């Protein structure tokens, strides 16, 4: 209800908009991975360009949606992060290590097809 | 009377299908089961030792001890180099309160498998 | 708030999740027409597959737009309708001539990545 | 025995490998197991199926009733191509009170499998 | 006065930093962020030449170095000087000089400079 | 008992170990790493097909195994048998059988062999 | 005195004789990275063939200055260590890892080179 | 004590003797031959360079080199020392040490070693 994924050959997409409570990402981090169970996938691209603040439970939660897709067989790849967003709020507890991310969707993908799928 | 619980355990086949080898669990991953890993080890050093396919795409789901079952994908590195992990479930790795390789399925799984092996399935 | 458009590489990838009524309508109608003039393009592949009914009122407005977008200076394609809107598009009666439509957004980016732009 | 030899009773798996899918019976010889070819030829072209083994290379022994077993393996020529019979042990082979395609090994079925739908092992 | 530094060779845009030892200059890792999204950002140079030294955190500047990675591309301190590692109680890429500091990043975009 | 059983070939010496089930055989720690710089080989073998088992020597074991590494190249601990993964409370290359780890040790080394 | 430096063709075969003293690694730990910042180098050469015995915080100054150097960018390695000093290291845990060991002054040489252009 | 000093490579399987220079160890002679059919192994090596000296074993360690040549192949002596070779009543192929002992078996099985 404003999470859509709309996948293109085996590589799936993301797009976020601007979300204000983690009682959101719970009932999205389930459609996440039941569309890579009824289709194959290899690599989904979360864009998350719309957003200019995060919630720190939030952060745990786009932290784990990658770690909650590696296990399926896909790669990730976390594009177009925003300066406000990353500088001072992504200094938190990650371990982001081998997350590949982008500048923006149309390069994110040439970032993955040129790794993964081809 | 209670014949039902012998023959229980020995359901964790490893037929070697072109010779890396195959396995397949069922829904028992509880932790009196530790043949789960015990049993396809003491044979993995008898057959060839190239890489290992779990394919537990039917186990839903394990109940809070993968350190019998994740520990090892760490610990198949030894005497077999080495392992992967094929197709997990979403409830399944619903689990995570905390690398190794992992696949989709099997047909995409048998493919990087030989590429280990260093062969190619083609024609 | 509002509905999710991203853009790909030369290309737009327009989805629709559901709707609320024709303000939402016109409020999208504005949303991709100001868009494609605040970037470039010259693809728009609108997806409809998530929508099961459509009022008079609002088929129309996915007419307008199937058609204000030509003679804005990119062509269009509506991929993946669904059996139960396609009987009442041509009950009213209005043909999508010129449109050439698909059946998924995988299949619906094979023709128009073709046609303009090989 | 309230729910452990109904589960066991869902022990009878077809893990899906490279497009011939081949099966694993370990230990379910008697009679009351009739589902070890239903719970096949429902599941045959459930998937995309092409030719099938069997590989019962450890299981001793089916008793009197190959009806069940041998017999339909001219039933899954209709569904499914013509299927294997990888390696019976040498006390199986001598119940002969009374053809098909059978194999010595499980890697050799594998060998012969991708003969059939033209493939080859290279590099 | 609020300048700190910025420049935009080819496609790799780079950043100087001249003597300036304090942390209140947070200013130096936000319009950094700030600008490198705006244009196609990829590897950057820091270019210590003239820095001795940041006193007691540059943890703000070299945490901040990994968040690049995570906004568009990689980044390499250009030149440190021998004091100003002097002493590491606690990776990244980094090379001495200007002039093959830019010649092992157009490798990152795999560009070389024939004649 | 002063059994060691080096027997070197020309670069990889390698080792063959039995049953020693004491810290007090603490020599095939010493006596391995004098003879590393007695003659130039850079690849270490291990098999220790025939041992089992061990519960509180892996800490000359294993470090032993990890010592070589800063004075020549990598070694590979060859058949760790059924009953020894198991005793693992806490990295390198290994591999399954002798001859078979032979055949990986000139590939790191810049060898190969033909026919 | 007693540390020499020699910078042979942008490599610095910096020997290590019988020298004992903390003292004398700080007075020669400035020596090694204020010789490569004026005379700009790619690999540092270390011996320290002669040393026996070692100081606890002889290995944290050597821990340092392979270290140090890393980060001043050069791929410095660690040639010839003996036995009874590398017997010592097991005890106390310092991880030597990324440092790129090598046997003696001849091959610890080219091991380098061929990491280096050539 | 009973103890087989004997690795288990390829074809050219070899071994190694220290000094248990005793005739009641007889098991040199049993764990070699009894091991000998269990996999197969066409050459044979021997190095027995470290023990000095040899009085009343020598007729066991010339009987098993000539119960190797009727049982499969081609045994071979690796480095005999100095004091070992005064008063031999006492062919084989032979060598002087382990590294090019090698390369005299495998070119005797046709084999053959390049880069």
């Amino acid at each position: 209800m404003g999470i859509p994924i709309l996948k293109l050959g085996e590589c799936l997409l993301i797009s976020i908009q601007s979300e204000l409570d983690d009682h959101t990402a719970v009932e999205f981090q389930e459609d996440l991975l039941a569309k890579i169970h009824e289709t194959s996938a290899r690599g989904v691209v979360i864009d998350i360009t719309s957003i200019d603040f995060i919630d720190s439970f939030i952060a745990k939660i786009l932290g784990d949606v990658v770690s909650m897709s590696k296990l399926m067989g896909a790669k990730v790849v976390v594009t177009g992060i925003q300066p406000a967003v990353a500088i001072t709020l992504i200094e938190l507890g990650i371990t982001f290590s081998g997350v590949l991310s982008a500048m923006d969707l149309e390069s994110g993908l040439e970032k993955l097809k040129q790794e993964l799928g081809e | 009377e209670k014949t039902v619980s012998i023959q229980k355990s020995a359901l964790q086949e490893l037929s070697a299908p072109l010779l890396p080898i195959f396995e397949k669990i069922s829904v028992m991953p509880l932790i009196g089961t530790i043949d789960t890993e015990r049993a396809k080890l003491i044979i993995e050093n008898l057959l060839i030792g190239v890489v290992k396919n779990r394919s537990e795409v039917v186990l839903i789901d394990i109940t809070g001890v993968p350190v019998v079952d994740t520990m090892v994908a760490h610990h198949i590195i030894q005497a077999s180099e080495a392992v992967r992990l094929v197709g997990c479930q979403a409830m399944l790795v619903g689990i995570r309160p905390e690398q190794i390789i992992t696949t989709n399925t099997m047909k995409k799984g048998m493919e990087r498998a030989l590429a280990l092996t260093n062969r190619e399935i083609v024609e």
